[PDB]
Protein backbone atom coordinates (compact mmCIF):
# COMPACT_ATOMS: atom_id res chain seq x y z
CA UNK A 1 0.00 0.00 0.00
CA UNK A 2 0.82 3.75 -0.10
CA UNK A 3 2.18 5.46 -3.25
CA UNK A 4 5.87 5.50 -2.21
CA UNK A 5 5.41 9.13 -1.10
CA UNK A 6 3.27 9.26 2.06
CA UNK A 7 5.97 7.55 4.12
CA UNK A 8 8.64 9.06 1.87
CA UNK A 9 10.78 11.50 3.82
CA UNK A 10 12.03 12.59 0.40
CA UNK A 11 12.60 16.16 1.58
CA UNK A 12 16.15 16.13 2.94
CA UNK A 13 16.65 18.15 6.11
CA UNK A 14 18.16 21.57 5.48
CA UNK A 15 21.88 21.84 6.18
CA UNK A 16 23.79 24.50 8.09
CA UNK A 17 27.02 25.81 6.59
CA UNK A 18 29.88 25.46 9.07
CA UNK A 19 32.96 27.40 7.98
CA UNK A 20 36.26 26.10 9.35
CA UNK A 21 38.28 28.89 11.01
CA UNK A 22 41.12 30.42 9.03
CA UNK A 23 43.73 28.89 11.35
CA UNK A 24 42.25 25.38 11.03
CA UNK A 25 42.11 24.85 7.26
CA UNK A 26 44.31 21.99 6.05
CA UNK A 27 43.83 22.19 2.29
CA UNK A 28 46.36 23.58 -0.16
CA UNK A 29 46.84 27.34 -0.25
CA UNK A 30 47.69 27.13 -3.97
CA UNK A 31 44.89 27.02 -6.52
CA UNK A 32 44.66 23.71 -8.31
CA UNK A 33 44.54 24.09 -12.07
CA UNK A 34 40.91 22.95 -11.94
CA UNK A 35 40.03 25.60 -9.37
CA UNK A 36 41.91 28.37 -11.17
CA UNK A 37 40.30 27.38 -14.47
CA UNK A 38 36.84 27.33 -12.88
CA UNK A 39 37.44 30.75 -11.31
CA UNK A 40 38.57 32.21 -14.63
CA UNK A 41 35.63 30.66 -16.50
CA UNK A 42 33.04 31.83 -13.97
CA UNK A 43 34.48 35.34 -13.93
CA UNK A 44 34.68 35.51 -17.72
CA UNK A 45 31.09 34.35 -18.18
CA UNK A 46 29.97 36.88 -15.57
CA UNK A 47 31.83 39.62 -17.44
CA UNK A 48 30.11 38.48 -20.63
CA UNK A 49 26.70 38.83 -19.01
CA UNK A 50 27.52 42.04 -17.10
CA UNK A 51 30.71 43.72 -18.36
CA UNK A 52 31.96 45.41 -15.18
CA UNK A 53 35.61 45.04 -14.18
CA UNK A 54 38.24 46.38 -11.80
CA UNK A 55 41.10 46.32 -14.32
CA UNK A 56 43.09 49.36 -15.41
CA UNK A 57 44.30 47.86 -18.69
CA UNK A 58 41.25 47.48 -20.95
CA UNK A 59 40.99 44.22 -22.91
CA UNK A 60 38.68 43.21 -25.73
CA UNK A 61 37.58 39.82 -24.39
CA UNK A 62 36.20 38.71 -21.00
CA UNK A 63 38.59 35.76 -20.95
CA UNK A 64 41.63 38.05 -20.87
CA UNK A 65 40.08 40.31 -18.23
CA UNK A 66 39.17 37.39 -15.96
CA UNK A 67 42.62 35.85 -16.44
CA UNK A 68 44.29 39.12 -15.46
CA UNK A 69 41.93 39.52 -12.49
CA UNK A 70 43.08 36.11 -11.28
CA UNK A 71 46.71 37.01 -11.98
CA UNK A 72 46.46 40.50 -10.48
CA UNK A 73 44.44 39.26 -7.48
CA UNK A 74 41.23 41.21 -7.99
CA UNK A 75 38.82 38.40 -8.97
CA UNK A 76 35.76 38.78 -6.71
CA UNK A 77 35.11 35.09 -6.07
CA UNK A 78 35.76 32.79 -3.12
CA UNK A 79 36.66 29.15 -3.66
CA UNK A 80 34.78 27.26 -0.98
CA UNK A 81 35.89 23.67 -0.44
CA UNK A 82 33.47 21.27 1.23
CA UNK A 83 34.73 18.32 3.23
CA UNK A 84 31.83 16.46 4.87
CA UNK A 85 28.22 15.50 4.67
CA UNK A 86 27.43 14.88 8.31
CA UNK A 87 24.30 12.92 9.30
CA UNK A 88 23.45 15.87 11.56
CA UNK A 89 22.64 18.03 8.53
CA UNK A 90 25.84 20.04 8.90
CA UNK A 91 27.85 20.80 5.75
CA UNK A 92 31.48 21.49 6.62
CA UNK A 93 33.27 23.86 4.25
CA UNK A 94 36.33 26.07 4.40
CA UNK A 95 36.07 29.24 2.34
CA UNK A 96 39.39 30.07 0.67
CA UNK A 97 40.33 33.34 -1.00
CA UNK A 98 41.76 33.26 -4.54
CA UNK A 99 43.32 36.68 -3.96
CA UNK A 100 45.41 35.46 -1.04
CA UNK A 101 46.08 32.00 -2.47
CA UNK A 102 48.82 31.15 -4.92
CA UNK A 103 48.14 30.81 -8.63
CA UNK A 104 49.21 27.77 -10.70
CA UNK A 105 51.03 27.93 -14.02
CA UNK A 106 48.05 28.09 -16.42
CA UNK A 107 50.57 29.01 -19.12
CA UNK B 1 55.33 -32.09 8.25
CA UNK B 2 52.91 -29.35 9.24
CA UNK B 3 52.80 -30.74 12.79
CA UNK B 4 56.37 -29.82 13.75
CA UNK B 5 56.17 -26.42 12.06
CA UNK B 6 52.82 -25.75 13.70
CA UNK B 7 54.21 -26.84 17.08
CA UNK B 8 57.12 -24.40 16.99
CA UNK B 9 55.27 -21.50 15.43
CA UNK B 10 52.28 -21.64 17.78
CA UNK B 11 54.62 -20.96 20.69
CA UNK B 12 56.35 -18.29 18.64
CA UNK B 13 52.88 -16.81 18.05
CA UNK B 14 52.11 -16.87 21.78
CA UNK B 15 55.40 -15.06 22.36
CA UNK B 16 54.53 -12.58 19.60
CA UNK B 17 51.19 -11.85 21.27
CA UNK B 18 53.19 -10.84 24.38
CA UNK B 19 51.56 -13.61 26.41
CA UNK B 20 53.02 -15.91 29.06
CA UNK B 21 52.47 -19.65 29.32
CA UNK B 22 50.68 -21.21 32.28
CA UNK B 23 52.43 -24.59 31.95
CA UNK B 24 55.63 -26.28 30.79
CA UNK B 25 56.43 -26.93 27.14
CA UNK B 26 56.33 -30.60 26.09
CA UNK B 27 58.61 -31.72 23.21
CA UNK B 28 57.62 -32.60 19.66
CA UNK B 29 57.07 -36.30 20.31
CA UNK B 30 54.69 -35.90 23.23
CA UNK B 31 52.83 -33.13 21.40
CA UNK B 32 52.28 -35.20 18.26
CA UNK B 33 51.28 -38.42 20.03
CA UNK B 34 48.89 -36.56 22.34
CA UNK B 35 47.38 -34.85 19.28
CA UNK B 36 47.02 -38.22 17.55
CA UNK B 37 45.43 -40.05 20.49
CA UNK B 38 43.41 -37.39 22.32
CA UNK B 39 42.58 -35.45 19.15
CA UNK B 40 43.75 -32.02 20.30
CA UNK B 41 46.66 -30.29 22.02
CA UNK B 42 45.45 -27.56 24.36
CA UNK B 43 47.75 -24.60 25.07
CA UNK B 44 46.97 -21.98 27.72
CA UNK B 45 48.24 -18.41 27.43
CA UNK B 46 47.93 -15.46 29.81
CA UNK B 47 47.92 -11.90 28.48
CA UNK B 48 48.91 -8.62 30.09
CA UNK B 49 45.19 -7.92 30.55
CA UNK B 50 45.24 -10.92 32.94
CA UNK B 51 42.98 -12.78 30.54
CA UNK B 52 43.41 -16.41 29.49
CA UNK B 53 43.71 -17.55 25.87
CA UNK B 54 43.43 -21.23 24.99
CA UNK B 55 44.60 -22.80 21.73
CA UNK B 56 43.42 -26.19 20.46
CA UNK B 57 45.60 -27.79 17.78
CA UNK B 58 43.18 -30.33 16.34
CA UNK B 59 44.31 -33.42 14.50
CA UNK B 60 44.17 -33.69 10.74
CA UNK B 61 41.62 -36.54 10.71
CA UNK B 62 40.85 -37.03 14.39
CA UNK B 63 37.60 -37.78 16.17
CA UNK B 64 36.95 -34.11 16.95
CA UNK B 65 36.82 -32.58 13.46
CA UNK B 66 34.14 -34.91 12.07
CA UNK B 67 31.20 -35.05 14.52
CA UNK B 68 29.51 -32.05 16.09
CA UNK B 69 28.45 -33.74 19.32
CA UNK B 70 31.97 -34.17 20.68
CA UNK B 71 33.01 -30.73 19.45
CA UNK B 72 29.97 -29.24 21.20
CA UNK B 73 30.85 -31.15 24.36
CA UNK B 74 34.39 -29.78 24.31
CA UNK B 75 33.19 -26.20 23.92
CA UNK B 76 30.48 -26.51 26.57
CA UNK B 77 32.71 -28.06 29.21
CA UNK B 78 35.80 -25.94 28.46
CA UNK B 79 33.90 -22.64 28.42
CA UNK B 80 32.42 -23.27 31.88
CA UNK B 81 35.92 -23.55 33.34
CA UNK B 82 36.42 -20.64 35.71
CA UNK B 83 39.32 -19.07 33.78
CA UNK B 84 38.93 -15.51 32.54
CA UNK B 85 39.01 -16.91 28.98
CA UNK B 86 39.60 -13.78 26.92
CA UNK B 87 39.83 -15.66 23.62
CA UNK B 88 39.61 -19.24 22.36
CA UNK B 89 41.51 -20.35 19.25
CA UNK B 90 40.98 -23.50 17.19
CA UNK B 91 43.72 -24.52 14.75
CA UNK B 92 42.34 -27.13 12.36
CA UNK B 93 43.20 -28.58 8.97
CA UNK B 94 42.39 -26.68 5.78
CA UNK B 95 39.60 -28.95 4.41
CA UNK B 96 37.84 -28.79 7.79
CA UNK B 97 36.93 -25.15 7.16
CA UNK B 98 34.48 -26.18 4.43
CA UNK B 99 32.83 -28.76 6.70
CA UNK B 100 29.62 -27.04 7.75
CA UNK B 101 28.65 -28.70 11.04
CA UNK B 102 31.86 -27.57 12.75
CA UNK B 103 31.16 -23.99 11.67
CA UNK B 104 27.61 -24.35 13.00
CA UNK B 105 28.79 -25.47 16.43
CA UNK B 106 31.38 -22.67 16.42
CA UNK B 107 28.78 -19.99 15.72
CA UNK B 108 26.30 -21.59 18.14
CA UNK B 109 28.79 -21.45 21.00
CA UNK B 110 29.80 -17.93 19.95
CA UNK B 111 26.19 -16.81 20.28
CA UNK B 112 25.75 -18.79 23.50
CA UNK B 113 28.91 -17.26 25.02
CA UNK B 114 28.82 -13.55 24.13
CA UNK B 115 31.85 -12.19 25.99
CA UNK B 116 34.09 -15.02 24.74
CA UNK B 117 35.47 -14.78 21.19
CA UNK B 118 35.98 -18.04 19.29
CA UNK B 119 37.95 -18.26 16.06
CA UNK B 120 38.88 -21.30 13.96
CA UNK B 121 42.05 -20.93 11.92
CA UNK B 122 43.60 -23.23 9.32
CA UNK B 123 47.06 -24.74 9.75
CA UNK B 124 48.86 -22.40 7.34
CA UNK B 125 48.39 -19.39 9.63
CA UNK B 126 50.70 -20.89 12.26
CA UNK B 127 53.13 -22.87 10.09
CA UNK B 128 55.44 -19.88 9.59
CA UNK B 129 56.54 -16.76 11.43
CA UNK B 130 53.97 -14.56 9.72
CA UNK B 131 55.39 -11.16 10.82
CA UNK B 132 58.82 -12.26 9.54
CA UNK B 133 57.60 -13.06 6.02
CA UNK B 134 59.14 -10.74 3.45
CA UNK B 135 55.94 -10.22 1.44
CA UNK B 136 53.93 -9.15 4.51
CA UNK B 137 54.52 -5.49 5.46
CA UNK B 138 54.59 -4.31 9.08
CA UNK B 139 51.14 -4.30 10.67
CA UNK B 140 50.65 -2.68 14.05
CA UNK B 141 47.47 -1.96 16.01
CA UNK B 142 46.91 1.71 16.79
CA UNK B 143 45.00 2.41 19.98
CA UNK B 144 41.44 3.71 19.87
CA UNK B 145 42.36 7.24 20.93
CA UNK B 146 45.07 7.76 18.30
CA UNK B 147 42.87 6.19 15.62
CA UNK B 148 40.08 8.56 16.63
CA UNK B 149 42.50 11.49 16.44
CA UNK B 150 43.55 10.40 12.95
CA UNK B 151 39.92 10.10 11.86
CA UNK B 152 38.92 13.46 13.34
CA UNK B 153 41.81 15.14 11.57
CA UNK B 154 40.68 13.40 8.37
CA UNK B 155 36.92 13.96 8.90
CA UNK B 156 36.43 10.23 8.29
CA UNK B 157 34.00 7.91 9.98
CA UNK B 158 35.60 4.53 10.76
CA UNK B 159 33.57 2.88 7.98
CA UNK B 160 35.32 5.10 5.41
CA UNK B 161 38.71 3.46 5.93
CA UNK B 162 39.85 0.50 3.89
CA UNK B 163 38.80 -2.76 5.50
CA UNK B 164 40.93 -5.69 6.62
CA UNK B 165 39.42 -8.97 7.76
CA UNK B 166 40.03 -10.00 11.35
CA UNK B 167 41.17 -13.36 9.93
CA UNK B 168 44.10 -11.81 8.07
CA UNK B 169 47.27 -13.67 9.14
CA UNK B 170 49.15 -10.54 10.27
CA UNK B 171 46.07 -9.32 12.14
CA UNK B 172 45.57 -12.75 13.70
CA UNK B 173 49.17 -12.77 14.89
CA UNK B 174 48.73 -9.22 16.19
CA UNK B 175 45.45 -10.21 17.81
CA UNK B 176 43.15 -7.73 16.14
CA UNK B 177 39.53 -7.83 17.20
CA UNK B 178 36.88 -6.55 14.79
CA UNK B 179 36.13 -2.87 15.13
CA UNK B 180 39.76 -1.91 15.79
CA UNK B 181 42.33 -0.17 13.62
CA UNK B 182 45.62 -1.46 12.24
CA UNK B 183 48.40 0.78 10.91
CA UNK B 184 50.48 -0.62 8.06
CA UNK B 185 53.92 0.39 6.73
CA UNK B 186 53.85 -0.88 3.16
CA UNK B 187 56.94 -0.62 0.94
CA UNK B 188 56.41 1.64 -2.04
CA UNK B 189 58.21 1.86 -5.37
CA UNK B 190 56.95 5.46 -5.68
CA UNK B 191 57.32 7.12 -2.27
CA UNK B 192 59.74 4.63 -0.64
CA UNK B 193 57.34 3.14 1.93
CA UNK B 194 54.06 4.71 3.03
CA UNK B 195 51.62 4.31 5.91
CA UNK B 196 47.95 3.34 5.63
CA UNK B 197 45.36 2.68 8.32
CA UNK B 198 42.86 -0.13 7.77
CA UNK B 199 39.65 -0.99 9.60
CA UNK B 200 39.26 -4.48 11.05
CA UNK B 201 35.94 -6.12 10.17
CA UNK B 202 34.34 -9.41 11.12
CA UNK B 203 36.39 -12.50 10.37
CA UNK B 204 35.62 -15.29 7.95
CA UNK B 205 33.30 -18.07 9.12
CA UNK C 1 18.14 36.74 -36.39
CA UNK C 2 19.94 35.63 -39.52
CA UNK C 3 22.57 38.09 -40.67
CA UNK C 4 21.20 38.30 -44.22
CA UNK C 5 17.85 39.53 -42.88
CA UNK C 6 19.39 42.37 -40.82
CA UNK C 7 20.08 45.00 -43.48
CA UNK C 8 18.41 47.65 -41.29
CA UNK C 9 19.46 46.62 -37.77
CA UNK C 10 23.05 47.92 -37.78
CA UNK C 11 22.87 48.05 -33.97
CA UNK C 12 24.13 45.55 -31.41
CA UNK C 13 22.97 46.34 -27.90
CA UNK C 14 25.04 45.61 -24.82
CA UNK C 15 24.02 42.08 -23.89
CA UNK C 16 23.51 40.94 -27.49
CA UNK C 17 25.07 37.64 -28.56
CA UNK C 18 26.82 37.47 -31.94
CA UNK C 19 27.90 34.22 -33.57
CA UNK C 20 31.11 35.07 -35.42
CA UNK C 21 33.28 32.83 -37.56
CA UNK C 22 36.26 30.97 -36.15
CA UNK C 23 39.32 33.11 -36.76
CA UNK C 24 42.99 32.17 -36.54
CA UNK C 25 44.02 31.99 -32.90
CA UNK C 26 40.82 30.45 -31.57
CA UNK C 27 41.07 27.27 -29.56
CA UNK C 28 39.55 24.04 -30.83
CA UNK C 29 39.29 20.48 -29.59
CA UNK C 30 40.94 17.87 -31.81
CA UNK C 31 40.05 14.22 -31.33
CA UNK C 32 40.87 10.91 -33.03
CA UNK C 33 38.80 7.90 -32.18
CA UNK C 34 39.20 5.52 -30.41
CA UNK C 35 40.04 7.83 -27.49
CA UNK C 36 42.22 5.43 -25.55
CA UNK C 37 44.73 7.91 -24.11
CA UNK C 38 44.24 11.02 -22.02
CA UNK C 39 45.81 12.98 -24.87
CA UNK C 40 43.30 11.73 -27.45
CA UNK C 41 41.39 15.00 -26.96
CA UNK C 42 43.42 18.19 -26.86
CA UNK C 43 43.08 21.85 -27.71
CA UNK C 44 44.95 23.35 -30.66
CA UNK C 45 45.06 26.99 -31.65
CA UNK C 46 43.13 27.34 -34.90
CA UNK C 47 45.08 28.22 -38.03
CA UNK C 48 42.52 29.01 -40.72
CA UNK C 49 43.69 27.94 -44.17
CA UNK C 50 42.14 30.55 -46.44
CA UNK C 51 42.85 28.38 -49.47
CA UNK C 52 39.37 27.22 -50.59
CA UNK C 53 40.81 24.12 -52.29
CA UNK C 54 42.02 22.62 -48.98
CA UNK C 55 39.53 20.61 -46.93
CA UNK C 56 41.76 18.45 -44.71
CA UNK C 57 42.62 19.03 -41.09
CA UNK C 58 46.31 19.92 -41.01
CA UNK C 59 48.50 19.16 -38.00
CA UNK C 60 52.21 19.12 -37.33
CA UNK C 61 53.66 15.64 -37.70
CA UNK C 62 55.09 15.67 -34.18
CA UNK C 63 51.57 16.25 -32.85
CA UNK C 64 50.48 12.79 -34.01
CA UNK C 65 51.94 11.11 -30.93
CA UNK C 66 49.12 12.64 -28.90
CA UNK C 67 46.46 10.87 -30.97
CA UNK C 68 48.50 7.87 -32.19
CA UNK C 69 47.57 9.03 -35.67
CA UNK C 70 49.15 8.83 -39.10
CA UNK C 71 48.14 10.32 -42.44
CA UNK C 72 47.20 7.09 -44.21
CA UNK C 73 43.60 8.31 -44.35
CA UNK C 74 42.78 8.90 -40.70
CA UNK C 75 39.93 11.25 -39.78
CA UNK C 76 39.72 13.35 -36.63
CA UNK C 77 36.76 15.23 -35.20
CA UNK C 78 37.26 18.91 -34.42
CA UNK C 79 34.87 21.21 -32.59
CA UNK C 80 35.36 24.84 -31.60
CA UNK C 81 34.17 25.85 -28.11
CA UNK C 82 31.76 28.75 -28.47
CA UNK C 83 30.74 29.40 -24.87
CA UNK C 84 32.94 31.57 -22.68
CA UNK C 85 33.23 28.90 -19.98
CA UNK C 86 34.31 26.17 -22.37
CA UNK C 87 36.76 28.48 -24.16
CA UNK C 88 38.42 29.42 -20.87
CA UNK C 89 38.59 25.79 -19.79
CA UNK C 90 39.92 24.66 -23.17
CA UNK C 91 42.75 27.15 -23.26
CA UNK C 92 43.66 26.73 -19.58
CA UNK C 93 43.18 23.01 -18.98
CA UNK C 94 42.96 20.93 -22.17
CA UNK C 95 45.71 22.63 -24.17
CA UNK C 96 48.06 20.11 -25.74
CA UNK C 97 51.00 21.58 -23.85
CA UNK D 1 8.38 -5.35 -31.44
CA UNK D 2 11.08 -3.89 -29.17
CA UNK D 3 9.53 -3.41 -25.74
CA UNK D 4 10.49 -0.85 -23.09
CA UNK D 5 13.17 -3.05 -21.52
CA UNK D 6 14.79 -3.93 -24.85
CA UNK D 7 15.59 -0.22 -25.26
CA UNK D 8 18.05 -0.22 -22.35
CA UNK D 9 20.84 -2.81 -22.71
CA UNK D 10 23.54 -3.40 -25.34
CA UNK D 11 25.65 -0.74 -27.07
CA UNK D 12 22.82 0.64 -29.20
CA UNK D 13 20.53 0.77 -26.18
CA UNK D 14 19.34 3.82 -24.32
CA UNK D 15 22.16 3.75 -21.78
CA UNK D 16 25.33 3.02 -23.74
CA UNK D 17 24.29 5.22 -26.69
CA UNK D 18 22.06 8.06 -25.50
CA UNK D 19 23.29 8.41 -21.90
CA UNK D 20 26.96 7.43 -21.76
CA UNK D 21 27.48 9.04 -25.17
CA UNK D 22 25.76 11.69 -27.21
CA UNK D 23 25.51 13.30 -30.63
CA UNK D 24 26.46 16.97 -30.69
CA UNK D 25 26.11 20.09 -32.80
CA UNK D 26 28.84 22.47 -33.94
CA UNK D 27 31.31 19.64 -34.60
CA UNK D 28 33.21 18.87 -37.79
CA UNK D 29 35.09 15.82 -39.03
CA UNK D 30 37.65 15.54 -41.81
CA UNK D 31 40.76 13.69 -42.96
CA UNK D 32 43.98 14.73 -41.25
CA UNK D 33 47.16 15.56 -43.13
CA UNK D 34 50.63 16.77 -42.30
CA UNK D 35 51.74 20.39 -42.23
CA UNK D 36 55.38 20.96 -41.33
CA UNK D 37 54.82 24.72 -41.01
CA UNK D 38 52.30 24.49 -38.16
CA UNK D 39 53.24 24.70 -34.50
CA UNK D 40 52.64 21.54 -32.50
CA UNK D 41 49.75 23.29 -30.73
CA UNK D 42 48.15 24.43 -34.01
CA UNK D 43 45.68 22.77 -36.37
CA UNK D 44 44.94 23.73 -39.95
CA UNK E 1 4.95 -40.09 -45.70
CA UNK E 2 5.51 -37.73 -48.65
CA UNK E 3 4.20 -34.53 -47.07
CA UNK E 4 6.12 -31.84 -48.91
CA UNK E 5 3.35 -29.46 -47.83
CA UNK E 6 4.09 -29.38 -44.09
CA UNK E 7 7.86 -29.80 -44.31
CA UNK E 8 10.32 -28.07 -41.99
CA UNK E 9 11.65 -25.42 -44.38
CA UNK E 10 14.11 -24.57 -41.61
CA UNK E 11 15.92 -27.71 -42.80
CA UNK E 12 15.47 -26.85 -46.49
CA UNK E 13 18.14 -24.23 -45.79
CA UNK E 14 20.75 -26.96 -45.42
CA UNK E 15 22.95 -26.97 -42.27
CA UNK E 16 26.15 -26.22 -44.15
CA UNK E 17 28.11 -25.54 -40.96
CA UNK E 18 29.59 -28.00 -38.46
CA UNK E 19 28.71 -26.55 -35.06
CA UNK E 20 25.25 -25.05 -35.57
CA UNK E 21 23.33 -26.58 -32.65
CA UNK E 22 25.97 -25.42 -30.17
CA UNK E 23 25.36 -21.89 -28.88
CA UNK E 24 28.08 -19.40 -27.98
CA UNK E 25 27.04 -16.60 -25.63
CA UNK E 26 30.36 -14.93 -24.75
CA UNK E 27 31.36 -11.74 -26.51
CA UNK E 28 32.83 -12.41 -29.94
CA UNK E 29 36.53 -11.42 -29.73
CA UNK E 30 36.33 -9.60 -33.04
CA UNK E 31 33.47 -7.10 -32.64
CA UNK E 32 33.26 -3.38 -31.98
CA UNK E 33 30.35 -3.96 -29.57
CA UNK E 34 32.30 -2.62 -26.58
CA UNK E 35 34.56 -0.28 -28.58
CA UNK E 36 33.18 3.11 -29.64
CA UNK E 37 34.01 4.28 -33.18
CA UNK E 38 31.82 5.68 -35.97
CA UNK E 39 31.81 4.91 -39.68
CA UNK E 40 34.55 6.42 -41.87
CA UNK E 41 36.33 6.76 -38.53
CA UNK E 42 37.00 3.00 -38.51
CA UNK E 43 39.67 3.89 -41.10
CA UNK E 44 41.80 4.98 -38.14
CA UNK E 45 41.91 1.31 -37.08
CA UNK E 46 43.60 0.38 -40.39
CA UNK E 47 47.10 -1.21 -40.32
CA UNK E 48 49.96 0.76 -38.75
MG1 LIG F 1 45.93 5.50 -40.06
Amino acid sequence: ESPSICEGFVQASSQTLVIIPDNERITSNVLTTFEATRLVAVRAQQLAINGSTMLKKKYSSPIDIAKQELFNRKIPLLVMRCIKVTPEGQKIVEIWNPREMGIPLLD
Amino acid sequence: MAMQKLFTYIYEFIEYRKMVLLEEKVPYDKFVQMVLNTGFFRINAETLNHGIVSVFIFGANGKYVHHGGDMRTLLTNTLNEKKHYEELILIVDKPVLSKKNILDIIVEQRAANPTIVINIYPYHLFCINIPKVSAIPKHKLITQEEAQEFLGREYLQPQDLMQISASDPPVVWLGGRPGDFVQIERPSETAMHAVVIRFITKSKI
Amino acid sequence: HDIEGLKQDFRLEVGDILYRDVVTGDVAFFNRQPSLERSSIGVHRIVVLENPKISTFQMNVSACAWYNADFDGDQMNLWVPWSVMSRVEAELLCSVR
Amino acid sequence: APSIMRRLPRKEGRIRKSLLGSQVWSISRSTICGNSDLHLDEVG
Amino acid sequence: GEDSSMDDISAYSSPGLFGEDIIDRLDDPFSIEDVDISLDVLDNLAPQ
